[PDB]
């Protein structure tokens, strides 16, 4: 039945939490990133 | 845990200089003395 | 080992994560080179 369904989502997550216990890392602003999912399709041919 | 280093900051070398505290009891020696192991120390740490 | 007892674990798996922050106790040399022009031979002394 996975003929006839599409590509479906996937889950991705991101944290942008505090910093109260590491090395002196300089300032930095919350940022996103964008994805896509691009699949093709491969076959090969064969007959008789 | 290294934005405030004030108290995380101890880098003493010791290692080479140890021996040359232990061997001497008091350490008052003359100047010459004190020039030849200065000089001995020197060529110890670049030849280390 | 030997005489010796200390405790030892692997903290490196454990604490940073090995990918947040720069590896701390790093040291620095700065020395330089120079370069004099030479001296040449006396009366007879420079080649064989």
């Amino acid at each position: 039945e996975l003929a006839y369904v599409r590509d479906g989502v996937i889950q991705f997550e991101v944290q942008q939490p505090m910093i109260a216990r590491d090395g002196p890392h300089p300032v930095d602003q919350p940022v996103h990133n964008y994805m896509v999912k691009r699949i093709h399709k491969r076959s090969l041919s064969a007959a008789f | 845990d290294q934005l405030l280093g004030v108290l995380l900051e101890k880098a003493p070398p010791l290692s080479l200089l140890s021996p040359i505290n232990k061997f001497q009891p008091e350490g008052h020696l003359n100047r010459v003395a004190r020039a030849a192991l200065l000089s001995d120390l020197k060529r110890r740490v670049c030849a280390d | 080992v030997g005489d010796k007892l200390v405790f030892l674990e692997a903290l490196e798996r454990r604490v940073y994560q090995a990918t947040r922050v720069a590896y701390p106790l790093i040291g620095n040399i700065d020395i330089t080179f120079i370069m004099p022009m030479g001296v040449f031979q006396a009366n007879s002394m420079d080649r064989y």
